């Protein structure tokens, strides 16, 4: 019954738990009723990059400011010496 | 700085100084490495002879942790316009690399189309320096800040006796008593994004200083980005 409205979207699909439906979302879709995208433009939390940011062929490429290395995720930056830019300094 | 607060220790290391032949700080600028200074163009014509000092905080006291560099080579903008004050930029290559430290760091450079859609449509931005702490006043003792909220090209224009050339933007309050000033000059105007600092923009010029109806006038960098990595590949 829980499934029986079939709350999923996106080709998810439902199943009935303890006492709660749930939805196992397809390849980049996610929410409790996969309804929402993974997948997101430059225009949309950057993008998820750290710093710079753009599309490339409707697909967002990160970049960072020279002194970083983008993180194998590929949208972190990691300063890779001592005293990276446009950070401020402690100690 | 007119108004805005002294920053705290490592609060805003890009920020250079350049001094005169009396150790008289008249302009300021923006780290951009161990070798290469942001400033501008104008100020290249204040002082025979400059310095440039970084890691100062105070410049009444020796409280020390900072140095004098003597500038290699001066690279300004071949448009640069006395009269307008257009193309007002200009990089100074340092003959000894800067010593990174606590209070001393540099500002990242963005990516030219980035910069115009994440940074510049930002509500604010942050200009220090050990300018005039008001337009008749005198420079302050210690390194300040200020944060300047962008105003849009059209409200700036329209609010200057000056003509605001697309090298340029606005920046401040117009009736809040708070800008930067003479001693400013050169200095850095920074945009913070996740926590990372972005040069923005150099602090040009303005039609006094908290003046009602004006704001203060910066050198859009972004216009200058592929400038700058140019010159920044020198010598
Ligand atoms: N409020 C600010 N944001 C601001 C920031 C830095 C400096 C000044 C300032 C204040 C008073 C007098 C002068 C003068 C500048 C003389 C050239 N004036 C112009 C005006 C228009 N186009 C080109 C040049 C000085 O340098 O002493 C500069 C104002
Ligand atoms: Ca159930
Ligand atoms: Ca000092």
């Amino acid at each position: 019954d829980q499934c029986e409205t079939s709350p999923c979207q996106n080709q998810g699909k439902c199943k009935d738990g303890l006492g709660e439906y749930t939805c196992t979302c397809l390849e980049g879709f996610e929410g409790k009723n996969c309804e929402l995208f993974t997948r997101k433009l430059c225009s949309l939390d950057n993008g998820d990059c750290d710093q710079f940011c753009h599309e490339e062929q409707n697909s967002v490429v990160c970049s960072c400011a020279r002194g970083y290395t983008l993180a194998d995720n590929g949208k972190a930056c990691i300063p890779t010496g001592p005293y990276p830019c446009g950070k401020q300094t402690l100690e | 700085i007119v108004g805005g607060q002294e920053c705290k220790d490592g609060e805003c290391p890009w920020q250079a100084l350049l001094i005169n032949e009396e150790n008289e700080g008249f302009c300021g600028g923006t780290i951009l490495s161990e070798f290469y200074i942001l400033t501008a163009a104008h100020c290249l014509y204040q002082a025979k002879r400059f310095k440039v000092r970084v890691g100062d905080r105070n410049t009444e006291q020796e409280e020390g942790g900072e140095a004098v560099h003597e500038v290699e080579v001066v690279i300004k903008h071949n448009r640069f316009t006395k009269e307008t004050y257009d193309f007002d930029i200009a990089v100074l290559r340092l003959k000894t690399p800067i010593t990174f430290r606590m209070n001393v760091a540099p500002a990242c450079l963005p990516e030219r189309d980035w910069a115009e859609s994440t940074l510049m449509t930002q509500k604010t931005g942050i200009v220090s320096g050990f300018g005039r702490t008001h337009e008749k006043g005198r420079q302050s003792t210690r390194l300040k800040m200020l944060e300047v909220p962008y105003v849009d090209r059209n409200s700036c224009k329209l609010s200057s006796s000056f003509i605001i050339t697309q090298n340029m933007f606005c920046a401040g309050y117009d009736t809040k008593q708070e800008d930067a000033c003479q001693g400013d000059s050169g200095g850095p105007h920074v945009t913070r994004f996740k926590d990372t600092y972005f040069v923005t923009g150099i602090v040009s010029w303005g039609e006094g200083c908290a003046r009602k109806g004006k704001y203060g006038i910066y050198t859009k960098v972004t216009a200058f980005l592929k400038w700058i990595d140019r010159s920044m590949k020198t010598r």
